């Protein structure tokens, strides 16, 4: 009960900035991971041959689009804070909104994780396979295409979870 | 599964593409790929046990002497690296995997090594030690390989042995004993005297059936090469080499394959 | 030894010795669960 | 499966024609005081209506109970027995005698008291007692209660 | 109930004929013959006597779901 | 209030489906790069176990998308059940695709091997991988069914 | 009151647990039938049974997930904590029960697998053991079934 | 009030914990005779033994989970917090008691599945060491049993 | 108020223990069995002595079961915390040392399958080791048995 | 109050303590043993004392345990949480030391099986430090006869 | 107050500490010496001086934990809160330092078994490390005793 009542008295302006924050964080941390995958089999194939790094940069641009669409997404609830004014501070509203917004980055922190790691693991492949044969990097390029579309739908769907934003 | 991006991906890829390249003429290929081997340098322990698979056999080559200064005219650092009479054989026991324990089982010296026989049956213990330690290094594929190896050996091993050297005193109980499915059901070839009697045992193993063959060949050599020329020829399996995992074995492998087919050609 | 089997009581009999078998003309429990088992089964699936 | 009453997952007509009736309850609820009054056992198979009543878990499962112990005392008791023919078929030794007689006779008497209690609370309906009372009589190991 | 009791007995007997008609061929045979249609008997009407004693007189009555 | 939990659903439900979709997708990306090293015409094929793969997401973000829809405020007075309801519907369908995928990979980067050995096998994994994909779909039953419980 | 937050609950992880159970089975099922088929494509297709063994208990636990859902309805009747609590009690058990046979019938049917081209008897005790697996399942439904089922009392 | 869903709670972890050790076990067997029974066709059939001792432990948990389920019955008796604490550690203890013997019967299968290809001498000597193992599960079931049978007599 | 809570869940944590110990115990036990009957099928039979011995230690859990349950009586007297808490504690002493025993046995076992397969000569240390590790089994229930004797506030 | 708590949980734990100790020292002290049954079994029979060891320090161990439940007599005074307290460390103290003792006899009698199949000369060796390792348990056991002694000084 | 609830429970967990530290001392020690002794038998004798040095460490706990038992009497002076807190901290510190000269000790004295079976002229010279860890065991005894006096600073 009074640690019930003390778990639901908490400030949801708190949890909105942690989850608006913690969904830049997780988007530069899977972005930054998929590009360490993607850049060991890059160097390792210019090592071998330094003929195709043109066709691997592709792999390191697709992971940095993680990073773009995390940055706008951050940028987006950015602009979805609001004063905060004292009296709504615990308003239906004020905690509709920060659940919202924690939810919303929560998401597309993890969705942006989840991409980044998938795009960094076929783009690792995607390099030795066309280190092996330059004939297989069409095929492999849209394969990794295809599975970046996991960080545009988790943007998506936080995108469609911060109109939700109503703080007065 | 991310450790492989976190670390060894850089010569992951280096080692990949040299297998991928790869295809006095066999010597100057054997110092080649050497070189290539050596400019390499977690992974470490296993390009150590790699090199120490043909240490051991350098190793027992040096312990003879009676023309033993002849060793250093084939010091391939592949396997006759520097670094990998009982009072040299204790000096020699320090960095190698199969050293310290060949201290305690062949501590009779040149005795348990006799150049006829004895000796191979101390290079088997070793190659078994050597087989025991690669297999403790767990955790990855390459356990099926490495199992596949030693069941090879143990068994072109046991063939020898039942084929001549059972006068040799390499009866039943020395198929295993000195003679380095098999680590657990090797027993069945205790009693293979024949080359039908080897068959029934290969019946064994599904897998092992229908390798034996008509036995004209490979199974034709004594020492290991029965059931390791059963390995040789299935080593289209180690040529699948999946992605992500260590595959610096089945290069090194596969690069001394090729070594053998080449010194096999010499004069077409 | 074994005890003459006759052409329906073979199966049982089969079923029974896979326990062990007994002197030239000991106990042979065959005897009773010939009918002892299906007076047994019958309760664990009864349904008419 | 005809003792059992069960035909196909499914009751059907016994011997008699219902072996309980609802006590009155022309409109009143099965749940009550006056429950079902039995005109007489059917003696084809179980009752019809303990079937498919809300009450067919307990009654079913007692009844099962007390069955399994019952047979498994006869069948212990039958092999028991076969020792002494066994033993004077193949003229054992005075062995029997020394260790088949306690043998038979100790587990015999140590299930005794329950089966015994099983039938006296089937015979006499000693409601008192049911699945339960009865295993908390067989309970106590200390004398007076 | 005592009646069937005596029914379950009386029908061993006319088994008791027939089994005794068809394996006179063998005494041993016979007796064999004897003793499983006496366990069958036996085993049978134990069932039906639990059965019948279960519902005889029953401690608790039957509810009837809705 | 109890909202909070509500709007946690459908972010869990994608979160959750999108890790196992990731997951799945890598395994089956993989053994396809590995194939296409040699034999070049039967990975572009194969590549269709890596878009079943990639389907699980776009089944979670429907569902993501009907359970946002659902938590309109100003609408109706989403009580406690409704809050309730929602975040145990997307609970089911983000865990559901996260095993479905998973298995998927699993089966997915195998076949990849399978075809490459023997081409003739390439039917049976297709069907087993169908088999396999059902679970996100029967995933996806549950979750429409649960969330429809927002009547009241 | 609150038991809907619980009964819910219980409900999707009757249905979260069936499904991780499924998919780890057919994950097994998967690698041994292309282990076996690699060298005998003639057996992949008895090979596939396990496959559909293991992908029953799914369909299973969407049934218990169904009949739970189902046996909510405030509108009906006001569902008090007793009710909920069985509910979720029903489906806790039906999803564990689901996810153990998934996981076993996946061992069970890839070890068959890998060892069916060795002797066609392995059509037969693969099948058995698979059989012998989805009884356990099948049990959990039942009582899953029988838990809601008492669940809608409630005094 | 709350404790129906203790009772519930101790009825579904007996059956969830039950239904678990006889997956392991199952599981256990199966590896064991696919393994067994490439060499020969006796393990087909002849050492299937472990596979249904091991659903007698499945069988013997979801009867002690129905009759757990069957206790309760607030229309007619309102339960206090001694009868949901009872019917809880019945159930546990009845789930427990599963486990153990699943696992334990699991392993010991294995081993027997693996020494069949060995002397066929040991068959009874594996059968003994199985009854053996198995009469875990009876003892397990017998105190679920009595506890069961304290439960509902609360004042 | 709350003591049946804890007395009950003590009985059935004591039950559960002993049934664990017993099951940890026997698995070693069995596999050594098997291992030395497909060695040497002639000493099979004499090999299960660690293996019935183990069965003791599950039936002296059940029997510390059944007391613990004749323990709680609410008719019989209104059972205070003083009782539950007891009654508790020893059930969970009796479950751990049933555990703690069984692990014993089992590693004994598994040393003892091997030790008589080279020389049966060593059977009579076996044995003597076996009696050794479950003189403390024998320790743990009577102790559990002296400390819910104590349920008379 | 809940002082009972307290002293019963104490002496459960010395119980649960001193029986793992001494478990584990039994089991270590078979697993030395093991050879030596083999190697020499005219020595075999002499190195049991390890075994013996261990049993004595499960015994003491037990002693104080027995001791300190007896010290609970709830009718002839009242039990303060002082003399609870007391009492539980008392209890908690022996099993650490108990179980601490017994694992290092475990060890020290494990080495000297192997120590003493080598030499027979090193069974002085190995008596003295099996002394030593006892003389902590006895050390364990007076610490815990004192402070229980000392429980009942409270008002 | 509540003070024994924290002065009694440290004053047991001083000497668990030690006596856990002297046990995994002396095991290492005897394994050493064990495989000293193997390895020479004339040595097993004069080895035995480590293992009896590591036995101060069972002396010290003893002492201080009599020290703290006498410390705590209700009778002769009511404690607070923080008469008992001081000679927990007391006990705590006195128990931790025993068991890390414990474990130092062990591993120096295993370290020394071997140095003195190579060489003997070594064997007296590294006596040194032996002698440092008693000190420290002594200056942790001593910090101990420090802070228990301070019992009766209360007021």
């Amino acid at each position: 009960s009074s640690w019930s009542r003390a778990l639901v008295k908490i400030s949801p302006y708190t949890f909105s900035a942690i989850g608006i924050a913690v969904a830049i964080g997780v988007s530069v941390l899977g972005a930054a991971w998929g590009i360490y995958i993607t850049g060991s089999s890059l160097i390792g194939a210019a090592i071998k041959a330094p003929r195709i790094t043109s066709k691997n940069l592709i792999s390191v641009i697709f992971c940095e689009a993680v990073a773009i669409y995390g940055v706008i997404v951050a940028i987006i609830l950015q602009t979805k804070l609001e004063s905060v004014p004292a009296s709504q501070i615990y308003a239906p509203e004020s905690l509709r909104a920060g659940y919202a917004i924690f939810a919303s980055g929560i998401i597309v922190g993890f969705a942006n994780l989840v991409c980044g790691l998938c795009v960094g693991i076929i783009g690792s492949s995607c390099a030795l396979s066309d280190a092996q044969n330059s004939s297989l990097f069409v095929k492999i390029l849209v394969i990794e295409i295809f599975g970046s579309a996991l960080g545009l739908f988790g943007v998506i769907v936080g995108i469609i979870m911060s109109a939700q934003a109503s703080w007065p | 599964a991310m450790t492989f991006n976190i670390h060894g991906g850089y010569l992951e890829a280096i080692v990949r593409g040299y297998r991928a390249g790869l295809l006095t003429i066999v010597e100057k290929c054997t110092l080649k790929l050497v070189d290539e081997y050596k400019h390499m340098l977690p992974l470490s322990t296993f390009l150590e046990y790699i090199t120490y698979g043909h240490m051991i056999d350098n190793v027992v080559l040096i312990v003879t002497g009676r023309d033993v200064q002849e060793l250093l005219e084939k010091c391939h650092p592949l396997g006759m690296f520097d670094s990998i009479m009982r009072e040299l054989y204790r000096l020699v026991l320090v960095d190698t995997p199969l050293a310290p324990y060949f201290s305690e089982c062949i501590t009779s010296e040149d005795l348990d090594d006799m150049n006829i026989e004895i000796m191979r049956n101390t290079l088997y213990k070793a190659y078994l030690e050597d087989f025991y330690k690669f297999c403790q290094k767990l955790g990855g594929a390459t356990a099926e390989i490495m199992s596949d190896l030693l069941a090879f050996e143990a068994d072109r091993r046991a063939v020898n042995i039942t084929i001549n050297s059972i006068g040799t005193e390499l009866t039943r109980d020395d198929r295993r004993k000195l003679y380095s499915l098999y680590p657990y059901g090797h027993e069945e070839l205790a009693v293979c005297e024949d080359i039908d009697q080897v068959r029934g045992v290969m019946e064994k193993y599904p897998p092992y059936q229908s390798i034996f063959s008509k036995l004209s060949y490979g199974e034709s050599q004594m020492l290991d090469k029965a059931f390791y020329e059963e390995e040789v020829k299935r080593l289209c399996l180690a040529f699948e080499q999946q992605f992500h995992y260590g595959v610096f074995f089945a290069y090194m492998r596969l690069r001394e394959q090729e070594i053998r087919n080449l010194m096999w050609i010499s004069e077409c | 030894t074994y005890f003459r089997t006759n052409k329906f009581t073979s199966a049982f009999q089969e079923i029974v010795d896979a326990y062990g078998v007994a002197k030239y003309r000991e106990a042979n429990p065959g005897v009773f669960t010939i009918v002892t088992f299906p007076f047994l089964f019958a309760v664990m699936f009864g349904d008419w | 499966g005809l003792i059992y009453n069960e035909f196909f997952s499914v009751p059907f007509e016994i011997f008699s024609h219902s072996a309980y009736a609802c006590r009155d309850l022309s409109c009143s609820e099965a749940t009550t005081v006056g429950l079902i009054k039995v005109r007489d056992t059917y003696p084809f198979g179980v009752d019809p209506v303990w079937h498919g009543s809300r009450s067919e878990l307990p009654f079913l499962n007692s009844l099962k109970m007390k069955m399994s112990i019952l047979l498994g005392v006869a069948q212990m008791n039958l092999g028991i027995i076969l020792s002494y023919f066994n033993a004077t078929f193949f003229r054992i030794g005075v062995n029997i005698w020394c260790q088949f007689i306690p043998q038979i006779i100790f587990l015999n008497s140590l299930f005794g008291y329950l089966s015994l209690l099983i039938i006296l609370k089937w015979i006499t309906g000693s409601q008192a007692d049911l699945y339960h009372v009865m295993i908390y009589m067989f309970l106590s190991p200390t004398d007076e209660l | 109930f005592l009646v069937t009791t005596l029914v379950f007995l009386v029908i061993g007997i006319i088994a008791s004929l027939c089994t005794r008609i068809c394996c006179n061929r063998g005494p041993s045979t016979n007796l064999l013959h004897l003793t499983l249609v006496i366990t069958a008997t036996v085993s049978c009407w134990m069932m039906w006597a639990i059965v019948y004693l279960a519902q005889m007189k029953p401690l608790i009555v039957p509810i009837l779901s809705e | 209030t109890a909202p909070f939990f509500g709007f946690l659903g459908a972010a869990a439900a994608l979160v959750f489906s999108c890790m196992g979709a990731a997951y799945g997708t890598a395994k089956s990306g993989v053994g396809v790069a590995s194939m296409g090293v040699m034999r070049p015409e039967l990975v572009m094929k194969s590549i269709v176990p890596v878009v079943m793969a990639g389907v699980l997401g776009i089944y979670g973000l429907i569902i993501a998308v009907i359970i946002s829809t659902g938590i309109n405020p100003k609408a109706k007075s989403y009580y406690l059940f409704d809050g309730y309801a929602h975040l145990s519907s997307g609970l089911a369908c983000g865990l559901a695709g996260l095993s479905a995928g998973m298995a998927i990979g699993i089966v997915g980067d195998a076949g990849v091997r399978a075809n490459a050995q023997q081409p003739k096998l390439f039917v049976g994994m297709i069907l087993i991988l169908i088999f396999a994909e059902a679970l996100a779909l029967y995933g996806l039953i549950v979750g429409i069914i649960l969330s429809s419980r927002a009547g009241q």
